[PDB]
Parts: C-alpha cells; structure tokens; sequence
C-alpha cells in the first residue's frame, strides 16, 4: 500500500512524529519490502526504540520473519541494541528464532561480542546449545573469536 | 592625428583596407561554436570492476588510486565515486589557465604508481585517464525499424564500420559508443556443469587454453646453419574467431571416451559487454555516437563533414539501419550566427535613415557605412589574435557594443556637418575645426571606457571566463571604433561631404525635410528654454536624482539572479527514478509509458524520445531512467504553448499521476557547469574514520535542521544514493578444508557464475573482442538458486554451496562518495525566494558547525568559485571607478568637473531595471554587460557635454550657464540620433520569439529601456551635475 | 613475438590508431606490421 511503503521508510528513517501520524491513519505495520522486512525489521536494525515501542503497541508482528527467516530480534541483538532487545522479548519475541542458517540471537550477540544482549537472551531462556547448520554453539563463536568474558558468561 | 589624416585621405583609406582584409581573413578563419571553455579544467580516472559492489571498488581501486594522487601541479580538488554497477570516476579539477595536457599527463603518470596495487581484473579491464567535458557537438543515434537487429547487433555494427571513419572526420575530438562492440558470451549452465562434474574455473582453464595466441618462432632462423635455403615464421595456435570454434572447446574426455564441450554446458552467442543499460528511440532498438568537437575546430564544417561521411556510410548499412539526430547544436549555432549578423546589418541600415533624416544628404550617410563594417572586421582579427573564437558569447558581445560603434560614427560626422551649417567653413577645415573639438575627449573615453570594461576579464572561476568573452570583445570594438574616428571619419569627412552656407539649418526646404528642420529647430529652443527653468531650480533635481538612485537600489535587490536564459533548444529530459531495488523491466514500463504520452499527448511537439534504461546523468541502477525527448524544427511548432517551458510544465503535471516512480521533465541549462544562480554544493566529510553510517546520520541531522529553514534553504538535497538491501553470504573457512574444497574455487565459482568474468580476447571478424563468462540468466536470479551452484573438492566430489555458506539480508550504500581522499556526502541546496547566496552558504557553515565531532565540511565546483569571484568584485569595482576619475580629472584638468560625468551612471540603470523587472526577466550576464555599454554610452554623451560647456567657458570666457545651455543645444541632435537609431535597432531583440530568443530578449530588453532612461533624463540632468558641481567648488 | 604482420595490426596497430583521434595538429599517421611481431606508428604534425 501507499502507507504501507511511507511507513518502512519512516520506521528505518527515524521519523518519530511521522511514525505517529502514520499509525492514526492506518498504515499496513505488515508492509514487506523485497527481502521480507516489516517496518519493525528496519527500526531493530537502525536502532529506533520509540518507533519499535509504537509499532508493537499498533499490533506489528514481533515474530515477523525475512525471506531467509530473520526476525527483528536477530537484527536488535546483532547490532547491540539493548534496549530493542529487550522490549521485543517483553513483547513476546520468539529468543530461540532460527533463521535458514540455524543461526539464533544469541549466536549474532556473541559474534558480536554485546554482553549485556546475551545475559539478557539467556535471562529469557536463550538455549545456550543451540546449534547452528556448521553445528556451532553462542560458545564455540566465543572461543573462536578470542572472546573471555563471553566465554566466562556462556560456562 | 585626424588633422595628419584629413591631408593624407590614402594613408587611411590603405589602413582601412589593411583592417579590412585581416578582419575579411579573420572571419574565414576563426573557429565557430555554440560556447568556449568555461570550466575550469578537469581530469577524471575511470575504472571497471565486472560484478564488484560499491565498497568493493572503493576499498581495492579507489583508495589505492587516491593515495596515489601526489606531486600533480595546480590541482584545486578531489573527488570520487565508488558504486554497485562495478564502476569508480575520480574527478581532479584543476586551477584556471592549467594546461590540461600536463595536467592528465602527471595523473596518467602517477596512475602507473597504483596500477600493479589494483585487482588483476580491473588492471586487465584497464583505468581510462580522459581530459573531462560536459559538452557534445551532435548525437548521432543509429537504428533497426525491421526489428532484425538488437541494441547489441546496432552497437557492435556502429563500432565497426562508423566509429573509427566519425573519430577520423576533420574536427571531431571524441567519439563515445552508446553500448560496445560484440562480447564472446558463454552463459553457463549449473545443473549441467554439476552432471559432468566441471565448475566455471575449469571453463576459465580451457578458454585461456584454447582460445590463445602462442609463439613458435622461424624455420632457419639466425643463427642458421651455413647453407639453409628457407627462412619462414611459424605460425602455432592463433586466437578463435567464432560462437562455432567456442562451443567445439573441450573440457573434459569421459572414462567410456565420449567428450564434453564448452556448448554441451552453456549457451555461447554473440552479445554486449554490459546489459546493465538498454537505449530505445521510439520504441525501437537504437545505438549512437557521442561526438566532441576538437580543440579550435569549427563546429558548422565539422557537423557537415560528419553527414558527408555517414552519407558515405549510406549505402554499405544493413536493411532497417537508419540514421537520426536526437541531439544537434549546429543548427542553433547557424541561428545565433544569423540573427546577430541581421542585428548588426539592420543597425547599419537603421544609421543611414536615422543620418539622412537629420543631415539630408547619402554624402553623410556614406561615411558611417563604411567606418562601422572596418570596426566590426577589425575587431575579428583582435579575437583572432587573442586566440578567441565566434561564439554566443563574442557574438552579442559584438551586437551590445553596437550603440558605441554607432556613435563614434554620428559624434564625428554630426559635429562637421554642424560648423559647417553654424560657421560656414568648407568641408576640410571644418573637418580640422571639428576634430579638434572631440579628438581630446574621444581618447578621454576610450580610457574612461577601458578602466570600465578592462577590469571585467580579472574575475576568476566559470563566470570569470565568460565575462572575459565580452570584455575583451567590447574593449576591442571601442579600441577601433576611436582609432577609425581620429584616422578614417575624419578623412572621409573632409574629402566626401558637400559644404553648408552659414545659417542654413534646412528650414528653407520644402515638403517632409523642410516640415522637419522647422519641427526640430524649434523643439531645440523649447528643450534650451526646459534646460534653462531646470537650471533656476536645481534643488528639486537633486531630490529627483536622490528617489532615482533610491528607487534603483530597490528594484537592484527586487531582480532575482541568473547566468544565461534557458533557451528552447529543440531537446529537453524526463527523469524516471523508480523505488530503490525496482529491477530494469520495471523502470522500462515506466519509460515505455514516458515515451507513449509524448508520441501521443505531443504528436505535433515531439520528433522522437531516446529512452535510456539504467542511466540518469550517468550509468545508475536498474531502478533510475532517462528519457532525452527531441521537438521538430521551431517554425513547426509556433506558440509559447508549444516551447520547451510549456511542454516541460504539461509533462511533469501529467506523469506526477504515476505512482511509485517518480517522474519530472526539465529544459538543458545553456552551459551545464554553471548549474543554478543561488545554488549551493556542500560536502559534508568524515575527519576521524567515523564511518559511513555515522556520516549518514550527520547528514541526516544537517538535512533535518536546514528544513527548519524554509526562509533560508530550498530543497537542501543529498547528491548521492540512500543504503539499499544487499545480500551478506559468509563462506565457512573450516567447512570448506574438511570438505577439501578451496576458497579460490568458490569465490571464482561465485564470481564469475553470478557477477560475469571476462577471460580473455578473441578476434572476430579482424577485430579483437572480449569473452565473458557468465551464469545464464534463470541461474543467477534469487537466493535459492546459490545452492545449485556446485564446486569440485580435492576427492573429487561435488559439493553444493549451501553446504558453505551462510546468508542474511543487511544494508549498504550503493554509491560511496569521497572528497579530497576521505569519505564524504554531497549535499545540494539553494536561496529562499528573496535571499543571497552568500546567506544561505553562511547558515549552512553555522548548522554544520553543530554536527558530532569528526564531522567536517568543504564547498566544491559553483560554491568552491564563486567564494574566489565574490572576494574579487569590490576590488574590481574599486579599481574600474578610480581610473575612471583619473582619466577624466587629466582630461578636464580637474577634481571635481569629473563628478558631473560620473554621477550620470544610475540614469541608465533604473530604466535597464525597470524594463527587466516588468518583462520578468533576471539580473543575468547579459543584462550585467548591457548596463555596462548603456552607462559606458550615456558617460560618452555626458563627456561631451561637459567638455564643450568647459572648453566655452575656458577659451570664449562664458558664463557656467551660458557655456551649459550652448553645449546642451549642440549635443542634442548627435544624442538623439544615436538613440534612435540604436533603440530601433535593439527592438528585433527584445519582441524577438523564436530560436535563442531567450538571450536575445536578455541583451535587447535591458539596453532598450535602459537607452530610453539615459536618454530622456541625461539631456536634462547632465546640464544639472556641471553646474550643482562647478558651483560646490568655485 | 610469434605474431604474423596481420594478427599484430588486428590486435596491436588498428586498437592504437583508433586511440589517436582528437590530437592537435596532426597532419598525418603512417604506420607499419611486421610478421617480426614489431609495430612502428609514426604521427607526423603541423609545422610549429
Ligand atoms: C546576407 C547576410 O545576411 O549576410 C551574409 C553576408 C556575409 C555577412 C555572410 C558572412 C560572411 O561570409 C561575410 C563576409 C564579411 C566574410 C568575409 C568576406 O568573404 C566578406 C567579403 C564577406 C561579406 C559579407 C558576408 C559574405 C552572411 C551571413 C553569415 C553566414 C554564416 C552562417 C553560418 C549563417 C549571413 O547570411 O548571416
Ligand atoms: C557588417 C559586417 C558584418 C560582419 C559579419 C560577421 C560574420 C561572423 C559570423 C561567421 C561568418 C563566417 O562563418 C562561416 O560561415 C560558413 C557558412 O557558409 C560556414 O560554413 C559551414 O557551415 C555551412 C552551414 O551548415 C555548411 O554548408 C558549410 O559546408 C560549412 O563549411 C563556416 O564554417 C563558417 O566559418
Ligand atoms: C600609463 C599612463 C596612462 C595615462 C592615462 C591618462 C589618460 C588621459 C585622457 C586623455 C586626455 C586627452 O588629452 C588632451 O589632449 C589635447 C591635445 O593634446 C589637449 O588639448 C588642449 O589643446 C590646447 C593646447 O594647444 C589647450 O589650450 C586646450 O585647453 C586643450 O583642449 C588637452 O589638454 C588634453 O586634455
Ligand atoms: C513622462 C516621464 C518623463 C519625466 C522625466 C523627468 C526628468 C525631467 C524632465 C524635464 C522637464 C521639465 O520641464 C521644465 O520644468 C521646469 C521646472 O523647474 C520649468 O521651469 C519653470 O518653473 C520653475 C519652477 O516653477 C521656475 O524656476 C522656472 O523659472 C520656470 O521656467 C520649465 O518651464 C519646464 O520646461
Ligand atoms: C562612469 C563610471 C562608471 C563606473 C562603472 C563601474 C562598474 C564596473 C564593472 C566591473 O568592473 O565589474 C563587472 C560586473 C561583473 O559583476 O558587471 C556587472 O555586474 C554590471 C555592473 C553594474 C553597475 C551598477 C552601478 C551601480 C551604481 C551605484
Ligand atoms: C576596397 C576599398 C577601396 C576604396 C578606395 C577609395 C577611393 C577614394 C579615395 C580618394 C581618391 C582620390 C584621391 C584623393
Ligand atoms: C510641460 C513642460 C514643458 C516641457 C518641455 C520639454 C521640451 C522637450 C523638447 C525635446 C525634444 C527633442
Ligand atoms: C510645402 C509643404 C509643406 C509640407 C508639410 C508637411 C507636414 C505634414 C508631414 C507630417
Ligand atoms: C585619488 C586622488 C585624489 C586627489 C585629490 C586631490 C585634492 C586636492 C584639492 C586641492
Ligand atoms: C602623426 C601621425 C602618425 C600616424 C600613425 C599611424
Ligand atoms: C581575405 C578576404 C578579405 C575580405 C574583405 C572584406
Ligand atoms: C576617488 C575620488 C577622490 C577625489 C576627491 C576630490
């Protein structure tokens, strides 16, 4: 829809006081571009929390899913945004969403080596033996990476 | 000097003749264009990447190349662009008067520095270093109307049988193919690649392998064995010439012994280089040159040797192979030309009427007819040896110095005519009597002129060469139009012109002329007697001077700005940007619905529409387009409905309907570089490796606190692209060595399936041409079709790329900007209605002073220059106005008389506003100019004035008034007749509606009313400076 | 080296002589390829 593609942009682009003009006048919050990406996909990525918050109160799906499976958790908790992080999961985000790599939050978080993101997924029941599709863990990422106090953190 | 040529006609009739023939010489001679070069000189560096995203380029060609740019002389700025269509263009831009030679020379040369540190496959594809131009004398587009023959067949037929015979055509510089010749494409097949256990690396291998060029040597070569008869080359393996000998490549033999074939897993055919851009001239397939005009050519001689010789190309093409010209400047040029040459015949007629209506006598008329043509020839032999050429610039330059070529004709015949009428001498020594009363003052001007005109061609920058045009041409035309005066004018006067009894003022004669002399004998006593009564009261005058000067000032700020007038070229643009990510089929609905309304909407406007998919002012996305739409000839389109500003508003009304794609028609500005007058080009820079994502939010933060200034800023823009959806695979290192599998086989396999490879050359039909390699089509279109790519490992078995890989959408930019070597972000803007461009440029700096820290900023191209011109002009004003007053101060023999010429100046002015103002048109360079000649003529008039009234109370000691209202009387006739005769001769200009109207409206509209101001009050206020002035210091 | 006169001006003499186009005062090109595998391309200009 018109609104639909003005709401994605808006979303990604930050624009808190369009967000909210947008959400009055009922632009689709399941609007998907190509890839599969809701406007709540882009505010994860780009890191807007009050138009995340917005979203999730005007009915966004928080489980929304890209075309190779990504959810908007994945996109919060590899870019180390903590707060997003943690209001998805208050808001019932899925903390064990694999993507078509078997790729969880938790394995993004600990490439990327955002420790308060971790504590925070394993806080809300992140399977810490989660394997991926090469039968790698959120440790084996730790290790390899060189990381000891994620390491110390997943023991 | 007129008193040595008055007794010596022959020697001035020979230096006549000699001005004559060099000027006659000059014209025949000199080169002809639309415009000269204008910007300063620019060098860009670009290269080809096949397959690589825009970091890629950026972080392996441009970083490398930039680094590199060290020891280059003269080189004001840097910048570059790195983008996903695998393409960088570094762009060095050079101070003014650099030798461009010298300048791509030393960037060629340190090229070489980086070339061995860039990716084999860029050195192989090769980094084109190219003097930069804005600028094409015609497009020649080439099309199939039976529908036989693709863009790539038209393309491949251009480059081989046209380009090269267009490229050696006299006076052609450059020739660009729209598209590229014949590539050998092998389009490879997975799922039968897989089946006979091969990869793209093993087609790689048998390619170079057997399509190659191999040296054997010579039978009996040296040394030879004493007695050896024979000495012959041998010729071993030599490169393939067919799809036929490429399909026969072997690849692998079976273990039952059967074989498989480079066709047995691909599709081989002959196609372009690159399928990124497809061009269509209604509708239909369409390729095209590109042509530049070469350095001091002529553009008229070279656009017809360029139809001689595809004329001669005519009867070899292909049935269907059609020539059209979407693009031709020529034929405005032949225009321009023209209506400057009526303008300046027709003002020579004008004089002849104008001078035989007041002098009654072809005598009189003769002299000004001949001096004029020796001026106007002459000044051609000064472009010439300047170096110059014939052009918009130097040509109305010309018709705008017409009214004091004019005058130094009249001014001089006038005054003998008048001693004669007044005293009764004979034609010789009223002739000698005369001269002396100008001969001082016309040197006077010509100084006065010089210090008004010379100082414009010091302005630096784009602008700065333009006004150099004018300058250097109206200086040269004053310069001769003087010499003509003390050398020739007078000797014709004196040896051609019937004599005049004393007191005989024609008022005697019968019909018209008697009516006439009578009216006009009278209107000079009833202006005398005006004079007189202003002369009384003087202090009204000064007030009337002061609303004047007031009122000027006011409609000054009141004019908007502009460069050149937009001209109805017979060609104008419609840009069709699509959503990021929209695909090439997509922006072609869009195109096809562009060109559909304007061979429909704008049947009896519209020749043809050349609509360019995956290109917008260069080669873009699949998501951006450009359709360049050529009208019929002007005579079949009258109207101002059916001009270019009209069809432009009609057309972007109308496809402001269609939805997700943005669609808007514009006019080509007359010279590109210049871009808008009150346009702004920013660079926001990151100091501090911040990063891109980091620089985007800075600039997002700039961009949203300049929309807080709608009074200040209009439409402050990127430049650039927005990030865009990419698709991120990670190839597991571990996976791949248990699997046995190498990382060059996968990221080749990748490569060159997905992105293209080009391998190596064959040579077909004697020309050598590239082989790509490439997925077919259906193989390389989604994320699920990766995994049906396989790589062989050590073992022998066939491992899927799923197997290794890992994949997930992110962002990126698909164009990455840098300026002087760091990441950058262009940003363009302009002035509010009513605001400077100075204002608007000083908020910018203050809201940029507010970003995050490592945030700089810079001004580039317009803004870089007019910061340089703007610091220049109050210098260059002071220095004009200081000679000015000196010139005339050892004239007059006085500090003060000089103030009562110079205060002429606003008189002119306001009547040039007024006129602009009400036509709404714009304070632009041709206006600017006309000011010039319209305060340069008035003060010509003014000099005289107060020369003759000085000189009467100097040598016949009269009083202040008596000498004033004496002059007054005398230069009323010359005034009024050079007025006349050049308003009317401007006149054509001014109501003029047709082909390069827009600048003749420009020079003619502001001189007319500028004339008539300067006319009118001059008589009156003139005799008021000398007197209000003479009185303050006596 | 190893190329006969016609492979050398196929893909060495015609590719450098359709790059000489647009030099100032060029009067005239003269050029020659050898079954040696040698080129020699000889621009003469304008006198001064
Ligand atoms: C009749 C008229 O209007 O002027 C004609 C007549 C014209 C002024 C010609 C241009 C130019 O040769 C002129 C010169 C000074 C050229 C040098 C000599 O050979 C002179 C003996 C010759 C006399 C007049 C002439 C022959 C005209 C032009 C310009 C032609 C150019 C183009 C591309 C349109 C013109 O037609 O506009
Ligand atoms: C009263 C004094 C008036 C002074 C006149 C000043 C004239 C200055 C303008 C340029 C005049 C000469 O300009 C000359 O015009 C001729 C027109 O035949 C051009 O001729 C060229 O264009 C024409 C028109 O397409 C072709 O047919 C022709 O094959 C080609 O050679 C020359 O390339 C140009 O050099
Ligand atoms: C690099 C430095 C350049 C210097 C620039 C100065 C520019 C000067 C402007 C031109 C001035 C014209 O110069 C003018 O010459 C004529 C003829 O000789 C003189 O003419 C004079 O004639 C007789 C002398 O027999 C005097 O009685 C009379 O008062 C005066 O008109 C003027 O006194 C002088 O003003
Ligand atoms: C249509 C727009 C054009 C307007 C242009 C404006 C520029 C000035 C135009 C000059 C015309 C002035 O015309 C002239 O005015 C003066 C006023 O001082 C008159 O002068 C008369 O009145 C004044 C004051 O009342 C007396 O001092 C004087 O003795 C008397 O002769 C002249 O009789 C008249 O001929
Ligand atoms: C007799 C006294 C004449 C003085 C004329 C001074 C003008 C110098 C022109 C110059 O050097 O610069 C070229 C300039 C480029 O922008 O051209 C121009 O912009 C036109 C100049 C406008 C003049 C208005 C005068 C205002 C009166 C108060
Ligand atoms: C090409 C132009 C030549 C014009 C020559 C003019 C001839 C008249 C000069 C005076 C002749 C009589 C001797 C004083
Ligand atoms: C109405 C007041 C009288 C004004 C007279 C002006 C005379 C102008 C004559 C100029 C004609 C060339
Ligand atoms: C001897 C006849 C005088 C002619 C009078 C002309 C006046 C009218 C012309 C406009
Ligand atoms: C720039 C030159 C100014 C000269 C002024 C002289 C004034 C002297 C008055 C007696
Ligand atoms: C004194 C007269 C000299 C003439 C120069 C052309
Ligand atoms: C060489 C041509 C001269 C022409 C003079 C009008
Ligand atoms: C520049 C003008 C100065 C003259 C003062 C009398």
């Amino acid at each position: 829809s018109d609104l639909g593609k003005k709401l994605l942009e808006a979303a990604r682009a930050g624009r808190d006081d369009e967000v909210r003009i947008l959400m009055a006048n009922g632009a689709d919050v399941n609007a998907a571009d190509v890839v599969g990406w809701t406007p709540l996909h882009l505010a994860a990525y780009w890191g807007h929390l009050e138009i995340v918050e917005v979203l999730l109160k005007n009915g966004a799906d928080v489980n929304a899913y890209d075309t190779l499976g990504s959810t908007p958790l994945h996109l919060a908790a590899h870019f180390g945004h903590l707060e997003i992080v943690e209001v998805l999961l208050k808001n019932g985000a899925d903390v064990n969403a694999k993507d078509d790599n078997g790729i969880t939050p938790l394995h993004l978080a600990a490439n990327r080596g955002h420790l308060e993101i971790v504590e925070v997924l394993l806080k809300y029941g992140a399977d810490v033996n989660a394997q991926d599709k090469f039968g790698k863990t959120a440790f084996d990422i730790s290790i390899n990476n060189g990381n000891e106090d994620l390491a110390e953190i997943l023991q | 000097m007129p008193n040595f040529f008055i007794d010596r006609p022959i020697f001035a009739w020979v230096i006549a003749i000699i001005i004559m023939l060099a000027g006659g010489l000059a014209i025949l001679k000199l080169p002809v264009a639309q415009y000269p070069t204008i910007a300063p000189p620019a060098v860009t560096i670009s290269a080809s990447y096949p397959g690589a995203d825009a970091k890629t380029v950026q972080d392996t060609v441009t970083q490398v190349i930039e680094q590199n740019m060290n020891g280059i002389d003269n080189l004001m700025y840097m910048s570059s662009n790195s983008d996903s269509t695998g393409t960088v263009q570094i762009t060095l831009t050079f101070e003014s008067g650099t030798d461009a030679d010298i300048a791509q020379v030393q960037v060629q040369n340190k090229l070489q520095l980086a070339m061995p540190l860039l990716p084999q496959e860029v050195q192989q594809q090769g980094v084109s270093v190219e003097k930069s131009s804005s600028s094409f004398l015609m497009v020649v587009g080439v099309i199939n109307t039976d529908g036989t023959m693709t863009q790539e067949d038209i393309s491949d037929y251009v480059a081989a049988n046209m380009k090269d015979a267009i490229s050696r055509t006299s006076g052609v510089g450059d020739v660009q193919l729209f598209g590229s010749q014949y590539a050998m494409r092998i389009w490879m097949n997975p799922n039968e690649l897989n089946k006979f256990q091969l990869t793209p690396v093993d087609v790689i291998t048998a390619i170079k392998a057997q399509n190659a060029q191999v040296a054997a040597g010579q039978l009996g070569g040296t040394p030879p064995v004493k007695g050896q008869q024979l000495n012959a080359s041998i010729i071993a393996q030599t490169r393939l010439t067919s799809t036929e000998e490429f399909g026969k490549i072997l690849l692998k033999v079976n273990q039952d012994g059967s074989r498989v074939l480079l066709r047995d897993v691909a599709k081989i055919e002959l196609g372009g280089e690159n399928y990124d851009i497809i061009a269509e001239f209604n509708g239909q397939p369409a390729s095209g040159l590109g042509i530049k005009l070469a350095t001091g050519a002529n553009a008229l001689d070279t656009a017809a040797a360029i139809r001689a010789e595809l004329a001669k190309m005519e009867p070899f093409f292909p049935s269907g192979l059609k020539i059209v010209y979407p693009y031709d400047t020529t034929p405005f040029v032949k225009i321009s030309i023209h209506e400057v040459v009526k303008t300046l015949v027709e003002a020579i007629i004008l004089v002849f009427l104008v001078m035989y209506l007041f002098l009654q006598n072809f005598r009189a008329t003769l002299i000004p007819t001949i001096a004029v043509p020796v001026v106007l020839l002459g000044t051609f032999a000064v472009l010439a040896a300047f170096g110059f050429s014939i052009n918009t610039l130097t040509m109305f330059g010309m018709v705008l110095a017409i009214g004091l070529l004019v005058d130094d004709a009249i001014v001089v015949v006038e005054n003998v005519e008048r001693v004669m009428a007044e005293e009764g001498l004979p034609p010789k020594e009223a002739t000698r009597k005369s001269m002396g009363q100008i001969q001082g003052a016309l040197v006077g001007i010509a100084m006065v002129l010089s210090a008004v005109f010379v100082p414009m061609a010091f302005f630096g920058g784009s602008t700065g060469a333009i006004y150099r045009q004018f300058s250097i041409t109206i200086v040269s035309a004053m310069a001769l139009s003087v010499l003509v005066a003390l050398i020739l004018t007078p000797a014709l006067c004196a040896t051609m012109l019937k004599p005049i009894a004393k007191g005989d003022h024609g008022e005697g004669k019968k019909g018209f002329f008697g009516w006439f002399n009578r009216m006009f004998e009278k209107s000079t006593h009833h202006y005398t007697d005006s004079v007189g009564g202003i002369l009384r009261s003087t202090g009204r005058y000064l007030v009337l001077y002061l609303i004047i000067v007031v009122g000027m000032a006011y409609l000054f700020v009141r004019l908007p700005s502009s460069f050149l007038p937009d001209e109805d070229q017979g060609v104008f643009m419609t840009m069709v940007q699509l959503p990021a990510g929209a695909t090439q089929e997509r922006t072609q609905k869009v195109l096809n619905e562009v060109t559909h309304y304007y061979l429909t909407k704008e049947k009896n406007n519209v020749e043809s529409v050349f609509a360019v998919n995956g290109f917008g002012f260069a080669p873009r996305p699949q998501n951006t387009g450009i359709a360049f739409v050529s009208l019929k000839d002007w005579a079949d389109r009258p109207g101002e409905e059916n001009k270019v500003e009209a069809i432009t508003m009609r057309a972007t009304r109308a496809f402001s309907q269609i939805k997700d794609a943005m669609v808007f028609a514009f006019n080509l500005p007359a010279i590109v570089e210049l871009g808008t007058a009150t346009g702004f080009d920013f660079e926001l820079i990151d100091q501090a490796g911040l990063g891109h994502e980091k620089l985007t939010q800075a600039r997002n933060q700039l961009l949203a606190e300049a929309a807080k200034h709608p009074d200040m800023l209009t439409s402050v823009r990127p430049n650039g692209l927005e990030d865009t959806p990419q698709f991120k695979i990670d190839i597991d290192q571990e996976k791949a060595q248990a699997l046995g599998v190498s990382i060059n086989d996968i990221n080749t396999t990748l490569g060159a399936a997905w992105g293209g490879s080009y391998v190596n050359d064959f040579i077909d039909r004697g020309r050598v041409k590239k082989v790509y390699v490439m997925s077919e089509a259906k193989y390389r279109m989604l994320p699920d079709d990766i995994g049906d790519w396989y790589v062989r490992a050590a073992d022998g078995q066939m491992v899927p790329f799923s197997a290794f890989s890992s994949s997930r959408w992110e962002y990126g930019s698909p164009r990455l900007e840098r300026y002087n070597g760091l990441p950058s972000m262009e940003i363009l803007g302009q002035a509010a209605p009513g605001k400077s461009t100075g204002e608007a440029m000083e908020l910018m700096e203050q809201l940029a002073s507010k970003l995050p820290t490592g945030v700089g900023y810079d001004w580039t191209g317009m803004s870089y220059q007019e910061r340089l011109s703007g610091n220049q002009a109050p210098s260059l004003y002071a220095i004009s106005l200081i000679v000015v007053f000196l010139c005339l101060a050892a004239l007059y023999e006085s500090w003060s008389i000089p103030f009562s010429v110079m205060l002429v100046v606003p008189l002119g002015v306001i009547g040039a506003l007024l006129a602009a103002t009400f036509r709404g048109l714009t304070n632009d360079v041709y206006f600017q100019v006309g000011l010039l000649t319209t305060i340069g003529l008035s003060a010509k008039n003014a000099i005289l004035i107060v020369e003759f009234a000085k000189d009467l109370m100097d040598k016949e000691g009269k009083g202040l008034i008596e000498a004033t209202l004496d002059a007054v009387r005398m230069r009323l006739r010359p005034i009024l007749m050079t007025s006349l005769a050049f308003i009317l001769g401007v006149m054509p200009l001014v109501i003029s509606t047709g082909a390069g109207s827009g600048a003749q409206n420009a020079v003619g509209t502001g001189v007319m009313g500028g004339m008539v101001t300067a006319t009118v009050l001059a008589i009156f206020f003139v005799p008021v400076f000398f007197v209000v002035v003479r009185r303050r210091f006596s």
